């Protein structure tokens, strides 16, 4: 008794995944500001004296 | 007609295929069954009828 082999099949055990998605976002902002300046100026020049 | 669909001796592991035997089935191909051997038993009378 002899044994033949006629086909090899090879089977790969690897995980495929795929994925989707979305997203829908909103934002609000409120803004409050105060400012302060002082200022200081010199000047010299002759126009007429 | 009686399901077939355990490959183990104890009826609990289902008949798998890959990746390509699944895409050539969804592309029309269809399986074939073929019959190789049939076991079974005869009766007899033994000394108690």
């Amino acid at each position: 008794v002899g044994v033949g082999m006629e086909n090899l099949i090879i089977s790969t055990n690897e995980h495929a995944s795929s994925d989707q998605g979305k997203t829908v976002s909103r934002a609000t902002t409120n803004s409050k500001t105060d400012a302060n300046t002082v200022g200081v100026s010199i000047s010299a020049g002759y126009q007429n004296g | 007609p009686l399901a077939l669909n355990t490959m183990d001796q104890f009826n609990a592991r289902l008949i798998p295929i890959n990746y390509d035997q699944l895409k050539k089935l969804d592309s029309g191909k269809q399986i074939k069954l073929e019959t190789t051997q049939v076991s079974g038993n005869y009766g007899t009378k033994n000394s108690q009828g």
